[PDB]
């Protein structure tokens, strides 16, 4: 599963962490699962796009663009 | 690696805080509210925030004899 030869440099992992070595503060911690805040980041990239231009074209009024190699009916 | 509240209180508080937030805090605000009616009204009554006197909620009649009243007799109609 790894390549023949010496394993690569740190190829295993760490021990894991336990629950009290990790480094996020309660408050950062708590606020961000009651707030739901990376969910709220979402829904404002959703209003960001709202408020950006359309990529639609109004067919058959415009058409899409064709380069010269095109093969259509012979 | 989960701790024990028996063991470590203290201890088994900020991992609970951390892990079980919805199950912590609701007994959190649930012992909030005992405290609050602990605190609060004796608070209350030290910068003399009087509870205001009850609404009647019937007719607001007198105690004691009646006073005789004289006025407004069949005469005056
Ligand atoms: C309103 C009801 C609120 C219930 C939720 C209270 C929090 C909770 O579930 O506590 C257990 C919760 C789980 O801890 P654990 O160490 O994983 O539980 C297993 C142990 O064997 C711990 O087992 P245990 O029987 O020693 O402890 C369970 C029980 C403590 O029970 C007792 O020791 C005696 C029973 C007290 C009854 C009080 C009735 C009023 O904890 C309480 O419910 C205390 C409530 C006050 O944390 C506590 O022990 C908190 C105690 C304060
Ligand atoms: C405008 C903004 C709102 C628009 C609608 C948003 C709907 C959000 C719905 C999310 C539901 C997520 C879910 O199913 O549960 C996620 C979780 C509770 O489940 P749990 O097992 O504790 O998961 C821990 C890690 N997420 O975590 C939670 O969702 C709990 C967060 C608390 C919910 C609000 C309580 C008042 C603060
Ligand atoms: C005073 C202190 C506040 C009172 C306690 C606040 C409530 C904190 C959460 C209550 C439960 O807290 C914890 O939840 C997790 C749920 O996986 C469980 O924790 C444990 O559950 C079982 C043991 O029964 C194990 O197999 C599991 O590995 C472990 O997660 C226990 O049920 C409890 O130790």
């Amino acid at each position: 599963a790894t390549p023949a030869g010496p394993p690569p440099k740190n190829f295993r992992l760490p021990p894991p962490k336990n629950w009290d070595e990790e480094s996020e503060s309660t408050i950062d911690k708590v606020g961000k699962y009651f707030l739901m805040t990376e969910m709220l980041r979402g829904m404002y990239v959703l209003l960001e796009q709202f408020f950006r231009p359309p990529y639609t074209i109004y067919y058959p009024f415009e058409k899409g663009p064709i380069s010269p190699r095109f093969r259509g009916e012979h | 690696t989960t701790p024990r509240f028996w063991s470590t209180p203290l201890k088994y508080c900020r991992w609970a805080a951390r892990e079980r937030p919805a199950l912590f805090f609701s007994v959190v605000i649930g012992a909030l509210g005992p405290v609050t009616l602990a605190t609060v009204p004796p608070l209350r009554r030290l910068i003399g925030d009087v509870d205001a006197a009850p609404i009647p909620l019937t007719y607001p009649i007198p105690p004691g004899p009646r006073k005789q009243l004289k006025g407004y007799d069949d005469d005056t109609e």
